[PDB]
C-alpha cells in the first residue's frame, strides 16, 4: 500500500474487532479489549457507499439492440447495425471493466490512508508519554486506565496531566 | 500498558482485481453484474406474450388456414416466434418490404380484426372459388388466407372493373394486406381472368399503387408455378382506401385494427416456453430477477434491464485488504 | 514565538460533488457546462439563414405559385422551415425520394433558378393550359408550379412525341424536377392526353427513367381524385439530359444550379424568430455564446458549439475545500 | 482527506490568508501576520491549470445529430440512427459526468497533500528548536525575528545558530 | 558511518505528460501507439491479394473483353482495386444494387466460372451475332462481356419465346448475371427483336423478376444511344432458375460458384504495389508489424491488427521522474 | 510529488544505482556503495507490469470500419455511417489519450510514495541511533559495519544492541 499501514507497518488485521473497520487494542490493569473507532470507521462506509452508488447512477443508462431483420440486399445496413451494437456492447464493456480496476485500487489505498491517519492521530496526543514500537502499538510510561484510553480515542487525551509520571519511567 | 491502532479481519475468501494487482481478498466486497437467469418467458406488466407456436408472423397475419388458433384479436406485451415454425406463406410468393412490416408489427401491442371488405363489394366476379392444395387447413385440402380472397371471373363472362372503397372514421390506424396472382402461363390467365390487359390499382390520400401480372413459369413451390405478390401497407386514422381492378387481384377482405406500444416492442425467436410467471426483466435467453447494475445474459430484452456487458464479473471492493493471522 | 501552516478560507458557497463525497464547498470551481441559449436564429459567417416562412421545403423549390416571395435566387447559411406552413404540394401526389431530397438541399448553400426548357422546346402541343384550382396564387384561383410546365394536346389533334435536352456545360450539378400525370379516368385521359399507350422517358450518361400513367380514381385531395408523380434529380456537370414523351408529362421548366456547402448543412424545424445578429454557434433551441466545453440545450446545431450531454452541471473544482472559521 | 491535513489535525482554513492556497501565520515581537507560499501555491496553480485544460481539450470533438427525415418504410434505419445518436449521448455524458467526480475527488487530495508536505518541510527544519502543538503550530524555543521567520519560509533555517538557546530553554 | 535511501535515475530524456504536467523525462517508458507502416500489399494467411489491375470490379465479374487476364477462377484474401481502371462497363448502363454486389463480393474468398446456359440453350434465335464496338477486346473491335450473351432474332424470322433452366445441385450459392436491352428507337428495335411487345422474365424458388424494354434516345456514351440494364442475383444451393423472353435478353452464359469468407472481406482502393511478403496486419495504406496496442495509421484493414486512434503518441510511464544530479 | 520524497526532501536520482528503482547508498569503514531494495523494486515492478498488461488487455478489441459505398440516394444511410465510424473513432482517442495521462500521473505517484515507504521504515528502526539530516540521510551515532548495514537493509536492525554507544555519542 501506498500509505505503507495495511499490511505494512502494521502486519495484519484483526479478526477479534468485528464491529467496524479501523480500531483499536487497548491493555491496561483491567484487561484487554478491541474498539471501532466509530467516526472514521462510519466516515469511511459513507464515503465507500457513496462511490458505489454513484458509480451504479452513471451506469443506468441502457443501450438497446433490436430484433430487426435485413433482407439480402440490405446486407451494408445490416452489417452497420451489426457494427453499431458490437461497437457500444465494446465500449461499455470497457468503460465497466476498466472502472472496476481503477476504483478497487483507490478504495484499497484510502483503508491504508485512513489506517495511517488514525495511528497518526493518536501519536500527537501521545508524544512523551509513549513509547512507539513501530507496529501501531504505544506502551505508556504511566498508567492508563479505562478513562484515559477513551480519551486517547476521542482525542481528548490529556499530555500535561501524565508527563511527570511519564517523564520519571522513561528517564 | 498499551494501545494498539489496527484493522479489520475477517474470514472471507472473496476476491477483487486492481489495476496494480491481482486475486486480492477483501474483507466486504459487491458484485455488479448479473450471470443467472430462468430459462422462460414471462409476463411483462402483468401482460402475457403472444405465442405463434406452429405459425411464423407471415402465417399469422394473412391468415394462413393452419394458424386460426390465433385468428382474431390480439394483445401482447412481446411477440414469441417458434424457430421452426412452418405455417408462413403456403401459396409461393414475395411478401413486399416484410422487414419492414416485422418491424412495424413489433412496433405494436393490440390488432383487431375486422371484415374491411365484404366479398359483395364485388360485383360481377366469383368470390366463393378462390382455393387451392398449396394453402390447406386442418379440414380440406384447398383452402386460403382469412385475410384475402381470390377472385376468380364467373361462369363463362369477362372478368368486368370491380371496385371497392373503405373510409377509416376510426382513431386506429389499419393494417390490411392485398396481392396480384401471375399465372404460369397464359391459358390459366385466361381460364381465370379472361382477355385483355389486367391490373390491380390501389390509392389513399397518401399512397398509390398499380400492378400487372408477370405471366412465366417459376419453379414449383409447393405444388405450383405460378406466384403471387402479397403487399401491405397502413390506412391512417381519417384516411379512405380506393379500390380498382379488372383481374388478377387477391382481395383484402378482412384487417386490423392496430394500437402502437408506447414502449419498446420486441419479438423474440426461441423455443424457450411461457410458463404462468411475472417479470420486470425479460430477455430472450431468460427472465432477470436482479437489483444488479450490470448483466451479461442477453443484449435483446423487453421491460427494465441491467445494462448488457460482457463481463464474467463486476466485482467492486468496498471492504479493505484481508489479512489475518 | 511562533509560526503555523495553513491554508485558503474565502467567502464561497459554491460546492462541487466527488465520488466519495457530495456537496463539497470549495474555495474556488469553474463550471463546463452551458445551459443558457438566446431564443432565437442569427446569421452564421455574417450569413444569413432561410426562412421559408409559410411555404414548406417541397413548395418553395417545385414553385408553389404561393411561394413567389422565395422564388428565384437564394443564398443561406442554413434553413428555417415552419411547422404549420401550409404551402408545400398542392396538386396531390407523391415527391419521389422525398427525404434524400431534403438530405442534398441540406448539403447546399446556394440556389440559381434559371430556365433549362423554354415552352418553345415543346413542339405540337399546349403549354398555356395547363393550370388547376388544386394550385391556386394570391391573384388567381387556378395556377401551377413556376418550375413545371403541364402540357395538355392542342385544340383537337393528337398528343404527338414531343423531345427535348439540355447540356450542363457549367461547373455547378443542377438540381430538377418532373411528373406523370395520373387521370381519374379513361376520358380525361383521352381529353388531355388523347388515344394511345403514354410514356415518359428520361435519360443522361448515368440516369435513365422511364414511366407510364397508371389510371384509377384516389380519394380526393384539393378537389382531385387525380395524381402527379413528382420527381427529381441532379444533372453533373458535362452531363445532358434528354426527355421524351408522347403524353402525360409534367415538365421540367426553371431548374437550379446547385452550390455545394464544404460544411455541415441544417434544416431547422422551429418557430423561433430570425432577428438581427451574429452567432458562432446556432442550435435548432437557439443561440449559444460561452467559451464552455458542454451544453445540455440541444444535439441539433449549426457552427462550432460545445458537445451536447444531458447533465445539468459539470462543475470542476480547482481550489481546496473550504473550511472558513 | 487521505493525507489528513485539510480539516484534519489543521482544523478550519484561514480567511485571513487571502494571497494564495497554501503558507503561514507567524507571531513574534514584531507581531503577527499571514503570507502565502508562493512557490508550492504557483505549482499547484500550474497542476491545476494544466489538468482543467487537458481536460478541456480531450471533451474537443462534438458528435453530429442529424435533422434527416425518414419514410414509414424505413422504421429500421431511421430507428437505427436515433439508437446510435442516443448511444453516443449516453457515453460522453458517462464520460464527462464519471471524469468530474474522479477528478475533483483527486484534486481535494492533492492540495491536502501539498498542505501536508508543507508541515513537513517546516517541522524538518525546526527539529529541536520548536515544539510541534498537532495543529500545524510550531512554538519556538528561541526568539525568532523577521529575518528569521522568513528563513524558515525559504528554506534556509539555521538550526545550529539556535540550539544552544533553544537546548536552555526546552530543558 | 550512514546510509541514505534513494531512487534511480538513468541517461534517460523520453517524456511522457500526466494531468497536473507536460513534458516530464522518465527512466523507464513504453510506447503503446504504432505510427509506422510498409507502404505495400502482402499475403495474409499466406494467401494473395487479387490485383484488378486495370479492370474495375464490374468489368473482372460482368467479364469485360478486356479483363481475361482476370477471367475464370479466383481465390483471394483480399480485393486491390486501382483508381483510375478504364475496364469496367464498356456497354452503357447501369448494374442494378452495385453497391449490394460489391458488399457480397467483398464478403467472398473464391469465385468458380462455369457455363451456366450454354448458347444451344436458346432456341430459334442468334447467339453470334451480339457484339459492338462499345465493348472492344484487345485484338477485335467488336466483342461482348464474356459471362453475357446478346441474343439477336435470326435471318429475317420472328423473335420467338426462348427458355432456359439452370438447378443448382452444388453446396454452393451461385452468382450471375443478366441484363435486358433498351434500343434508342423503334427501328433498332425491330431490327433486333422484330414487332411486339417484349419481356424478359425470371424466377426461382425465392425470386422473380420481370421488365419491359424502356426505349428513348439517350445521351451517347461510348457511340451508344442505346442502354443494358444490368443485374445480378445469387442462385442459392438446391433453387433452381427459370429464365423466359421473347426478346431484348442479354441472357446470362457464364456464372460464378462463390465461396463465402467466414471472415471479414476487404476491397482496397489504392495505387499500392503488391509484394512478395507475408503479413498479419494489412491496412489499406500499408503493412503493420507490431505487438503494440494501437496504430494511427488507419481504420480500414483485414487481420489482425492495432485499435485504430487519431493520437500521435500514447506513451505509458513506467518508470519514476528521472532527477540526475 | 504528493508524497513529497522523489525530487522533494530527497532532492535527486542515484545514477549510481542501476540495479533497481529504490534503494540505498551506505558508508562505512569499509567504505561506500550502493545496493537496490529488491522486495520493494520488484514489488513495483510486478504492480506496474500488471497495471500495464490490464491497460493493454481491455483495449484488445477494435471497432471495425468499412469499404461499404453508398449511392447519390444513399446519402442518408451513407453519412449515418460516417458518422458512427466517427463517432467511435473520437470515444476510443478520447479513452486511451485519457487513460494516459491519468495512469502517468498515478504511476509518478506511486514511486514517490514507495520511496516515501521505504524512508519511513529505515527511520523507525533506527529511532534514537541515528540523526536524520532530512535529505533521506541517517548518520550513525555508532559504528555500523557491512552486517549491520545489511540488517538495516533487510529490515532486522537490533536497536537495544547498539542504543548504549549511541547515547553516549549523541549527548
Ligand atoms: C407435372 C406438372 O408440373 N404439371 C403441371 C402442368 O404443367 C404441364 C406439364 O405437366 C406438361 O408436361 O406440359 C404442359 C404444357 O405442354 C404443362 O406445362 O400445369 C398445370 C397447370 O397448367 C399444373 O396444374 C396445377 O397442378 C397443381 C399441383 O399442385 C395443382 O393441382 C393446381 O390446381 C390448383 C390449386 O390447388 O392451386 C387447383 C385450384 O382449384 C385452382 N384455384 C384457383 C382459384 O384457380 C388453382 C389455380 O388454377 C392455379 O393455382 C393457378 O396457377 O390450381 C393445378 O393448376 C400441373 O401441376
Ligand atoms: C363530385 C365529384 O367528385 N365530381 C367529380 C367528377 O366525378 C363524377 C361524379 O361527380 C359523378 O357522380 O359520377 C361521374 C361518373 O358517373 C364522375 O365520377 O369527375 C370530374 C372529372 O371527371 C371532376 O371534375 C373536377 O372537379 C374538380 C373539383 O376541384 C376541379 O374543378 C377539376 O377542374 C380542373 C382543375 O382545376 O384541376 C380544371 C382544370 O382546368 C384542368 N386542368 C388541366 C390542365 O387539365 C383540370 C384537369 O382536367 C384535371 O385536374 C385532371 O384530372 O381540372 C375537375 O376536373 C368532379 O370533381
Ligand atoms: C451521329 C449519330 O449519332 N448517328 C447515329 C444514328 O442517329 C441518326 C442520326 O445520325 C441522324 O442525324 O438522324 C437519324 C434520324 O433521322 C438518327 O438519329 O443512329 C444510328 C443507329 O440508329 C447510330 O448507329 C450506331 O452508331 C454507333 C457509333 O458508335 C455504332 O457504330 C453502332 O453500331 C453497333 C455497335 O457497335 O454497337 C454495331 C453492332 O453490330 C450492333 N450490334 C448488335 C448486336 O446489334 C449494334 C446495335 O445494333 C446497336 O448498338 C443497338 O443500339 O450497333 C450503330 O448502331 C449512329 O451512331
Ligand atoms: C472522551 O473520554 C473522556 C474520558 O472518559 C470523557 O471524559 C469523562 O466524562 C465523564 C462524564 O462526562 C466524566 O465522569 C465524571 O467524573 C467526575 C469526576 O471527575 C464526576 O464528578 C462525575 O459524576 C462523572 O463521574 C469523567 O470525569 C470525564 N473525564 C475527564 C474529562 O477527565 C469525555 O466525555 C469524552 N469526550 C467526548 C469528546 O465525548
Ligand atoms: C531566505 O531568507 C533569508 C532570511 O531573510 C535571506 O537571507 C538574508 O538575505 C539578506 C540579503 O541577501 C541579508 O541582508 C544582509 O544582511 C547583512 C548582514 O548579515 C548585511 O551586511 C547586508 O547589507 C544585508 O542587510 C540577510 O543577512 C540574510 N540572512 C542571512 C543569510 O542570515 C535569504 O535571502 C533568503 N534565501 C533565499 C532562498 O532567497
Ligand atoms: C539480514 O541481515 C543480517 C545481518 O547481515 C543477517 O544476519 C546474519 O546472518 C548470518 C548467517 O545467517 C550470520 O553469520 C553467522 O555469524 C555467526 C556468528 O554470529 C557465525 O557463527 C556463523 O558461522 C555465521 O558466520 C550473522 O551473524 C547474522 N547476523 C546476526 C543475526 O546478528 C540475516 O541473515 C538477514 N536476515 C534476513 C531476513 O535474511
Ligand atoms: C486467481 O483468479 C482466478 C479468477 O480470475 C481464479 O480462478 C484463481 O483460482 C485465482 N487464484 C487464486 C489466488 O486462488
Ligand atoms: C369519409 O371519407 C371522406 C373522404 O373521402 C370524408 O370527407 C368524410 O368526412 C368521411 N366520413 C365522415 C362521416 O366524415
Ligand atoms: C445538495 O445538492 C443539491 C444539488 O445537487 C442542492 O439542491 C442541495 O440544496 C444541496 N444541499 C446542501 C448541502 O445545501
Ligand atoms: C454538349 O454535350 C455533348 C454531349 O452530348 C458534348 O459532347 C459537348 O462537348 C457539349 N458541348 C460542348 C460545347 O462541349
Ligand atoms: C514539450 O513537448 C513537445 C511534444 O509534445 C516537444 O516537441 C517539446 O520539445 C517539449 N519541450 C521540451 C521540454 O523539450
Ligand atoms: C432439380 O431441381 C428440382 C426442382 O425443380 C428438384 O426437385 C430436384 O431434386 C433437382 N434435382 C435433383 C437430382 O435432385
Amino acid at each position: 500500500g501506498i500509505f505503507g499501514a495495511i499490511a505494512g507497518f502494521i502486519e495484519g488485521g484483526w479478526t477479534g474487532m468485528i464491529d467496524g473497520w479501523y480500531g483499536y487494542h487497548h491493555e491496561n490493569s483491567q484487561g484487554s479489549g478491541y474498539a471501532a473507532d466509530r467516526e472514521s470507521t462510519q466516515k469511511a462506509i459513507d464515503g465507500i457507499t457513496n462511490k458505489v452508488n454513484s458509480i451504479i447512477n452513471k451506469m443506468n443508462t441502457q443501450f438497446e439492440a433490436v430484433d430487426h431483420e435485413f433482407s439480402n440486399l440490405e446486407r451494408r445496413i445490416g452489417n452497420l447495425n451489426k457494427r453499431m451494437e458490437d461497437g457500444f456492447l465494446d465500449v461499455w464493456t470497457y468503460n465497466a471493466e476498466l472502472l472496476v480496476l481503477l476504483e478497487n485500487e483507490r478504495t484499497l489505498d484510502l483503508h491504508d490512508a485512513n489506517v495511517k491517519n488514525l495511528y497518526e492521530k493518536v501519536k500527537s496526543q501521545l508524544r512523551d508519554n509513549a513509547n512507539d514500537l513501530g507496529n501501531g502499538c504505544f506502551e505508556f510510561w504511566h498508567k492508563c486506565d479505562n478513562e484515559c484510553m477513551e480519551s486517547v480515542k476521542n482525542g481528548t487525551y490529556d499530555y500535561p496531566k501524565y508527563q511527570k509520571e511519564s517523564k520519571l519511567n522513561r528517564q | 500498558d498499551k494501545i494498539c491502532i489496527g484493522y479489520h479481519a475477517n474470514n472471507s475468501t472473496t476476491q477483487v482485481d486492481t489495476l496494480l494487482e491481482k486475486n486480492v481478498t477483501v474483507t466486504h466486497s459487491v458484485e455488479l453484474l448479473e450471470n443467472q437467469k430462468e430459462k422462460r418467458f414471462c409476463k411483462i406488466m402483468n401482460k402475457a406474450p403472444l405465442d405463434l407456436k406452429d405459425c411464423t408472423i407471415e402465417g399469422w397475419i394473412l391468415g394462413n388456414p393452419k394458424c386460426d388458433l390465433l385468428l382474431g384479436d390480439q394483445s401482447w406485451s412481446y411477440i414469441v416466434e417458434r424457430p421452426n415454425a412452418q405455417n408462413g406463406i403456403c401459396y409461393p410468393g414475395v411478401l413486399n418490404e416484410l422487414e419492414e412490416l416485422k418491424a412495424f408489427i413489433g412496433s405494436g401491442e393490440r390488432v383487431e380484426r375486422f371484415e374491411m371488405f365484404p366479398k359483395s363489394t364485388w360485383a360481377g366476379v366469383d368470390t366463393s372459388r378462390g382455393v387451392t392444395n398449396a394453402c390447406p387447413s386442418y379440414t380440406l385440402d384447398s383452402s386460403f388466407y382469412r385475410n384475402l380472397v381470390w377472385l376468380v371471373k364467373t361462369d363463362s363472362a369477362t372478368y368486368p372493373v370491380i371496385k371497392g372503397t373503405y373510409n377509416n372514421t376510426g382513431t386506429q390506424p389499419i393494417l390490411y394486406f392485398w396481392g396480384v396472382h401471375h399465372p404460369l402461363d397464359t391459358t390459366v390467365q385466361d381460364n381465370l381472368y379472361g382477355s385483355g390487359d389486367k391490373y390491380v390499382r390501389m390509392g389513399t390520400e397518401s399512397m398509390n399503387f398499380a400492378k400487372s401480372p408477370e405471366i412465366a413459369a417459376r419453379p414449383a413451390v409447393n405444388g405450383q408455378r405460378s406466384r403471387i405478390d402479397y403487399y401491405w401497407s397502413v390506412l391512417r386514422p381519417g384516411e379512405t382506401l380506393n379500390v380498382e381492378s379488372n383481374g388478377n387481384l387477391i382481395a383484402p377482405w378482412y384487417a386490423y385494427k392496430f394500437v402502437s406500444t408506447n414502449k419498446k416492442g420486441a419479438v423474440f425467436k426461441s423455443d424457450l416456453p411461457i410458463e404462468n410467471c411475472d417479470a420486470t426483466c425479460q430477455t430472450i435467453t431468460g427472465v432477470l430477477r436482479t437489483n444488479k447494475t450490470f448483466q451479461n445474459v442477453s443484449p435483446l430484452w423487453i421491460g427494465e434491464c441491467p445494462k448488457y456487458v460482457k463481463s464474467e464479473s463486476l466485482r467492486l471492493a468496498t471492504g479493505l485488504r484481508n489479512v489475518p493471522q
